[PDB]
């Protein structure tokens, strides 16, 4: 008859929260992060199809704590404005959007203090009938990034630690949710740009196949449609400006940089290729269409909010800004380059943090930034219209769907080693969860060896993450011995098979089934078996002592 | 090292009241208790109280509940007693004392050259 | 409560002798006591505490033992400098002491 | 004749100092803690006497040190009430206990001032012939609770490591010092309520059998005196006050709440049935008098010191205040229910720490607290007179006692699981406790299989503690592995038995003794025979090595 056997290395998993580390004086790429791994192994699981869901995948919302823990951190040994809340005397620089203001500074003795000036935008000063204060002053104390950073959105690579594996979607069409038939396992992901932006979501990656539209419920009006093109649209923008930077003193070793112009002032802007717009948005109407079959599309511009939301944001690797796209959410077109203009702001509020402020020091000399839009975040109208016509609109605020729209491909679980099937005997990488039960024991240690130290303010991640990966680790083998199985990995037993466990036929397990359709079979007296298998072990303990005494 | 520094003698008369300091140093004030007791000219001990810094708690020996007080100011390191309703038989030395470990701390290991006080 | 006897009340010794001195209580205190020494005009110094341990800067010489109810004070090659009155101390009571 | 035998998972144990970790935006029950586990597992030691001393449990200070560093923790974001320190103009509102005071605060532009007033209690101010300052000004900066904190004393359950367990002493007329016939072992501690308080005890644990009092030395007048009470008596205090709250901005993004008044003023009070008190008072007398068997029983107030000693102190879930309880500790005692009057502050130095300070903000509306309580801290005057009367009164101050009075019933032990025993042969949860030698041995794998990962600014301890648990593991594991005993429960070795290690008799051992009482008498060459055991193997592997060469 059958009996319990004992399998360990076998390839199934299950869902998994866990902290993932990253691999690379960046803003971003801190010292911290660990060096990339420069050839993913993206092993593929032929016949075995996981399902995915975008819409609940816990990294995006690791991804939004580490991008900010990180940006905290950063910026914690920068200057403080507190000095700065002074009674601003301002007069003009029609772009009117530049004020001269003077006020009272205090030197470095306290009991000193002397006239200064600068230079700042309308959108940074609030009236207080010539006199104004910073924005800011009556929420909180803005903090001056350091002069010497850098805001490029170097990409990141997420890891798994031992234990645990990165499955990937690499269906071309896949909606972000549902059953992915293409998957692949590998230990890292690719690097993936920490791009902070609303609306047109730039230098990401493009659709491989075609354009995609995906949303957690179409039905739901209050959801946001995440649209990722195949064909790039390319973008530039600049600020023609002399915007000199100027050191002043307001404390003991703190410098804070004003803004300076040495010749005129010309508004900044974006030029888009109308041409290319139009044909991009031809195509993700004509996708669009498909979803809703018999109604009209139209695009129009943000119904309100916040600037941050009605314009275009984007931090273009210096001074922050933020564009009037109303010129190509429409439906009039021109084949011309479309210019859209844009204003800049000093001081920043970043995600939707209350409390949280920072100052940008300005940029000597005019900057450029070539970019490409890889895709746009769209909402829809609620109601409808007897036009029978829908209309969408730009949106965006909540950097989570940014990462959203990127980390949609990747999910993480745990793999459970130990498996047990019934057998006719008597006691005395992950490529193999294609196979079958019989196949795969034969790739045991190949799966087995890569469970323990597969790795070799993200500090304290990486610390916890190795301790977490020997607990499981240890924890597993310590069964293993009790049970009398030790440094094996078919191990036989002396307890028998029962009936109620199960009626399958024990070619059709072997020959047929997978262990991760077995497991979902069986799991149901994982621990009844178990508690057999321990009793057994004692009772051979005690059956050798009795025969060691003779 | 460690010493308790007093005041000097001091001469009352009859129903009125003295009050006696001693200040602390070489050690963390708030460290132990401070003990006060009285040398009878010709005759053995006589245990008054302590005092405990770290919240001005005392214990009084019953038998001059009502006349006696204890306080500190642990800005100085200052220890204080005061002694109401004088009497003749009140004269003796007052000794500010501390113990050695803060567990049993009636070893008295450490003395201040005592107050004598008279009528 | 607990009253503390000491004898003999005075001791006329010479150098380089050998002399005890008692102590009794009503109530068994294990070995909660110490031993006090004091001159003329000085502070008490502690001599013997837990009637084991030698206090600091006190010479081997100097020792005692007890139990419960009785214990004694020991003092080996008795100098000059020793003949002055010794008080035996538990908790806040105080004895009559002796002196040599 | 008798060989050297290994046994792993032997149940005995040694006191140990080791790390706790807490089991539930409160400020104690912080988000760093774990969930509880809701069914303890009570296993009973018969047999087992172990002896507890609650003067020396470190988990007492170890208590005091969490409850100190969480608090720290907790008010760190707080505002800093900083340039509160100003000139302060006060009039009056005979209940003059609080003053109307006036004063200039900067305003958000620090070129400008103006007037603004706030309401304070007498206690908190200190004269500067109307000018006042902050008590706190000269000592240090004392910070304003968040708005939004919790001050609710949520029971914490202290959990131990891997490798540890906690004893419980359920003896309930123990004295807190001496042995424990009636013991069981536990992973985690009840709920204890970090109560903070002086004098009367509140909201404790009752006594389950009768009224005990229990003390380090009862001949020390320099000791504190706990008694715990079997029968609650029930206190209700209450604020009947229209404290109505403000809101100063004195800085960016820094309120400061004061107190307002729209109505009259009442004094705060507690009442407290007489009746219910006298008949508590009587009878801890007469358990005092068993201790003092021939003298009068007296209860008095403080003799004096600091407001928070001479007074009962604690927080009513609100602000915090202190009454007079001279009215309690008395002999002469009304049937009709007892007012005790009572003062509020709003400057609290938290425990004994100098420079420490907290402001707390008024609560809008009254505030009634119904509470319990179930003990009280009591000293006795020293001397002794001739009344043949004992004078016991109120104290405490030191929060460890407080503690002490709830822990009292814990001991940590760890466990050591290897044991050595003489055989007759040749090679080639801890309820065993009560358990012979010989029959403890058919539970080994009970106990072992849990000192491992029995647990599946707290943050850092439970990492510790999980990496202290693996060392202590691999340890024991490496040495079974080295004396060739791997995977073994009880392992006959190939080294002789010494006449000098043991003059028991055999039957005697394994079936008479148990494993507690052999370690204590075998100890004595624990590293003897370990040395012997490693030389063993060398042997075998050498003598290995040559029959494999042939
Ligand atoms: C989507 O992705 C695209 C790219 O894929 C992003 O566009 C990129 O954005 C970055 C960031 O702004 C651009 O890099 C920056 O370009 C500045 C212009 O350089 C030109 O003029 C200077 C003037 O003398 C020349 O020296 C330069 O020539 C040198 O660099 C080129 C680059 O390929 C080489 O080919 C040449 O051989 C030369 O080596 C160019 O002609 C440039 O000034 C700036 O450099 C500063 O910042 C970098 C940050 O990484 C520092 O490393 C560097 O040292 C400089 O910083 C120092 O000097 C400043 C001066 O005051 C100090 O303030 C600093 O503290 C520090 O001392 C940087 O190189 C990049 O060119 C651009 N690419 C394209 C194609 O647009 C998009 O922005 C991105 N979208 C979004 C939204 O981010
Ligand atoms: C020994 O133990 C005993 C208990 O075993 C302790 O006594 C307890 O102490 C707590 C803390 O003070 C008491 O809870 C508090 O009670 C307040 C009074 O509530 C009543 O009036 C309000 C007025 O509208 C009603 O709404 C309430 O009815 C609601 O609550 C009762 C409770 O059972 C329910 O049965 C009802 O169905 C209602 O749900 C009552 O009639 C109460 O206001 C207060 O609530 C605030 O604080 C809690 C803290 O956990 C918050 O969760 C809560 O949201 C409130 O806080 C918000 O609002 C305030 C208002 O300004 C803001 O300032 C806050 O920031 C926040 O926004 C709380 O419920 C408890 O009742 C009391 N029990 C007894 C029997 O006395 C002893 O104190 C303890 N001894 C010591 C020394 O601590
Ligand atoms: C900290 O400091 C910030 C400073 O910005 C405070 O935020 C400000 O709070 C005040 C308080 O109400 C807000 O005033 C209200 O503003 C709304 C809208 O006006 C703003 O938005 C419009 C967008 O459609 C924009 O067009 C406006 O610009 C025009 O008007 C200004 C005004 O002079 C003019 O200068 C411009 O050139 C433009 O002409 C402007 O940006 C306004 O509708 C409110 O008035 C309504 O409500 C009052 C209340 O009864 C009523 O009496 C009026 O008749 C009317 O019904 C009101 O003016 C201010 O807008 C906030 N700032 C911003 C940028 O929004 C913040 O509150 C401070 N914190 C704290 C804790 O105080
Ligand atoms: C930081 O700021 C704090 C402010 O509190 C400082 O602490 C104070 O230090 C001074 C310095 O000595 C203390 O003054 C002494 O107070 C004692 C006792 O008085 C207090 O306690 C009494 C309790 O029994 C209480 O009754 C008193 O209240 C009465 O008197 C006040 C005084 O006007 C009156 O307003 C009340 O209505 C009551 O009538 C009071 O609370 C006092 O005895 C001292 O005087 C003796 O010593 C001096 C020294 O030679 C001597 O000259 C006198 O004749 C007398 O012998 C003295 O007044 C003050 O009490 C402390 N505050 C508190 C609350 O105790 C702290 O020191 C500052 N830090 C630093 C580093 O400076
Ligand atoms: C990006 O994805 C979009 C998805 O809609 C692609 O749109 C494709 O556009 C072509 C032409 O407008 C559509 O018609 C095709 O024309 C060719 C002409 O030879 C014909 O052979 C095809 O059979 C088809 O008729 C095509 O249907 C349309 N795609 C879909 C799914 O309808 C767009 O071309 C993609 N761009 C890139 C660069 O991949
Ligand atoms: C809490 O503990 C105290 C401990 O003293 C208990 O006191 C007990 O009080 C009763 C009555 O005052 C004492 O006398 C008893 O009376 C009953 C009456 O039928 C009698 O049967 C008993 O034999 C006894 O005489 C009792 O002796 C006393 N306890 C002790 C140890 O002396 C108090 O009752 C306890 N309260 C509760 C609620 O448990
Ligand atoms: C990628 O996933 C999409 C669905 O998310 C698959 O679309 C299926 O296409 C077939 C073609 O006739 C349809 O019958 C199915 O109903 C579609 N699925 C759904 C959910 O609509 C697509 O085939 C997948 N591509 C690959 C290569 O697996
Ligand atoms: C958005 O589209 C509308 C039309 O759909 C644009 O309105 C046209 O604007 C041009 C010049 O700006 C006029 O000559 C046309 O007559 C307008 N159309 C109508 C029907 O009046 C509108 O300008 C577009 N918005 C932007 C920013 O380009
Ligand atoms: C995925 O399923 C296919 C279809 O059954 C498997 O292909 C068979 O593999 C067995 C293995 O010896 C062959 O005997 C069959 O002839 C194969 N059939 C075909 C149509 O090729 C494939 O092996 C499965 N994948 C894995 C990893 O086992
Ligand atoms: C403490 O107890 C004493 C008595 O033991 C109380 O003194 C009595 O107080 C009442 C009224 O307050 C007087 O009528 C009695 O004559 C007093 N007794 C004596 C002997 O004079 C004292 O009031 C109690 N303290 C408190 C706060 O109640
Ligand atoms: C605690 O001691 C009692 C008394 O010896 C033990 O009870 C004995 O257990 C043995 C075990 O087989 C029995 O044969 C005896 O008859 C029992 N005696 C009595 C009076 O019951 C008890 O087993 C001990 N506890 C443990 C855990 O062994
Ligand atoms: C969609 O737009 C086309 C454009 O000509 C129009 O003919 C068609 O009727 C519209 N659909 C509906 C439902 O109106
Ligand atoms: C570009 O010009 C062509 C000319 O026929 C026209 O059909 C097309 O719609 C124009 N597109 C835009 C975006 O103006
Ligand atoms: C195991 O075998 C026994 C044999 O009688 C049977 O009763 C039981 O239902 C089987 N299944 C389980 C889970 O025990
Ligand atoms: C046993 O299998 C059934 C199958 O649906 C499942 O619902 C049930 O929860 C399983 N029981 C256990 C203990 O796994
Ligand atoms: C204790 O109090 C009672 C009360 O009447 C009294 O009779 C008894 O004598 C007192 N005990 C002593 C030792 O005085
Ligand atoms: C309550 O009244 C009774 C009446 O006989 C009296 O004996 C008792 O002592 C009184 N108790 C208090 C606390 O007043
Ligand atoms: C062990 O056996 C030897 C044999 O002679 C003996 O001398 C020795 O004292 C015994 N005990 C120890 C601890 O070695
Ligand atoms: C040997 O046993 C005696 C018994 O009292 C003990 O005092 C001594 O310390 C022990 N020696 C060792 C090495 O354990």
């Amino acid at each position: 008859n059958l009996w319990v056997t004992v399998y360990y290395g076998v390839p199934v998993w299950k869902e998994a929260k866990t902290t993932l580390f990253c691999a690379s004086h960046n803003v971003w790429a801190t010292h911290a992060c660990v060096p990339t791994d420069p050839n993913p192994q993206e092993v593929v699981l032929e016949n075995v199809t996981e399902n995915f869901n975008m819409w609940k995948n816990d990294m995006v919302d690791q991804m939004q704590e580490d991008v900010i823990s990180i940006w905290d951190q950063s910026l914690k040994p920068c200057v403080k404005l507190t000095p700065l809340c002074v009674t601003l005397n301002c007069t003009n620089v029609t772009l009117g959007e530049i004020k001269n203001c003077s006020f009272d500074i205090t030197t470095e003795i306290r009991d000193k203090t002397r006239k200064e000036y600068a230079l700042f935008y309308r959108l940074d000063i609030v009236p207080l009938s010539n006199t104004y204060r910073l924005i800011n002053c009556n929420t909180s104390t803005c903090t001056q990034a350091c002069p010497k950073v850098t805001f490029d959105p170097i990409p990141i690579h997420y890891c798994a630690p031992a234990g645990y594996a990165i499955l990937k979607c690499n269906n071309k069409t896949f909606n972000g949710k549902g059953p992915c038939n293409n998957v692949s396992t590998v230990q890292c992901t690719h690097g993936i740009k920490p791009v902070v932006s609303t609306q047109l979501l730039l230098n990401g990656s493009l659709a491989e196949e075609e354009i995609v539209i995906r949303s957690k419920n179409l039905a739901d009006n209050a959801k946001i449609i995440i649209v990722q093109l195949n064909k790039s649209v390319e973008i530039v923008c600049t600020r023609p400006n002399n915007n000199t930077r100027r050191s002043i003193r307001i404390g003991p070793g703190q410098t804070f940089y004003a803004t300076d112009i040495i010749g005129d002032i010309r508004q900044a802007y974006c030029n888009i290729s109308g041409r290319n717009w139009s044909e991009a948005v031809n195509q993700v109407k004509k996708k669009l269409k498909e979803h809703f079959p018999h109604k009209n599309i139209s695009f129009q511009s943000s119904s309100g909010g916040d600037l941050e939301i009605t314009t275009h944001s984007f931090n273009c690797g210096g001074e922050f800004f933020y564009c009037n796209t109303s010129g190509l959410f429409n439906d009039t077109i021109s084949n011309a380059t479309i210019m859209l203009p844009c204003r800049i702001k000093q001081i920043i509020n970043m995600w939707q943090e209350v409390g949280k402020c920072i100052y940008a020091p300005p940029i000597k000399g005019n900057i450029t930034c070539k970019s490409d839009i890889t895709g746009l975040l769209l909402l829809r109208d609620g109601c409808n219209t007897a036009n029978n016509a829908e209309i969408f609109r730009p949106g965006g605020g909540d950097m989570r769907d940014n990462w959203r729209s990127e980390l949609y491909k990747y999910k993480v679980v745990k793999i459970e080693p130990l498996g047990v099937a019934p057998t006719r005997c008597k006691r005395r990488f992950l490529g193999a969860a294609g196979s079958t039960m019989g196949a795969a024991s034969m790739t045991l240690t190949v799966q087995a060896r890569n469970l323990l130290s597969g790795i070799v303010v993200w500090g304290i991640k990486q610390l916890q993450a190795r301790v977490l990966a020997v607990e499981r680790y240890l924890r597993d083998q310590q069964l293993l011995g009790i049970w009398g199985c030790s440094g094996k990995l078919i191990c036989c037993t002396n307890v028998p098979w029962n009936s109620s466990w199960s009626n399958r036929n024990l070619s059709e397990i072997w020959d047929n089934m997978t262990w991760l359709q077995w497991d979902k079979e069986i799991s149901n007296y994982t621990q009844i078996i178990y508690g057999l298998l321990e009793e057994s072990q004692n009772q051979q303990e005690k059956n050798e002592q009795d025969l060691l005494a003779l | 090292q460690v010493q308790l520094v007093q005041s000097g003698a001091e001469v009352k008369k009859p129903g009125a009241s003295v009050k006696v300091s001693c200040k602390a140093s070489g050690y963390t004030f708030t460290g132990y208790y401070m003990h006060w007791v009285r040398q009878a000219p010709g005759q053995g001990l006589e245990w008054m109280g302590w005092i405990n810094p770290n919240s001005g708690g005392t214990n009084y020996c019953q038998k001059f509940q009502g006349r006696v007080t204890m306080t500190r100011d642990t800005s100085i390191s200052t220890a204080y007693m005061e002694l109401s309703r004088l009497r003749s038989d009140d004269t003796a030395v007052y000794y500010c004392a501390r113990g050695k470990n803060s567990d049993y701390n009636w070893d008295f290991q450490h003395w201040g050259q005592g107050t004598l006080v008279t009528v | 409560e607990i009253v503390l006897t000491q004898s003999p009340a005075t001791l006329s010794l010479s150098p380089g002798e050998r002399a005890t001195l008692s102590c009794r209580a009503s109530q068994s205190v294990s070995s909660y006591l110490a031993w006090y020494q004091q001159k003329p005009g000085q502070a008490p110094r502690l001599l013997i505490y837990d009637a084991s341990n030698r206090a600091t800067g006190i010479p081997a010489r100097f020792s005692g033992s007890g139990s419960g109810t009785d214990f004694t004070l020991t003092i080996s090659s008795l100098e000059p400098e020793d003949f002055a009155v010794y008080y035996c101390q538990q908790y806040e009571f105080f004895g009559q002491g002796t002196k040599l």
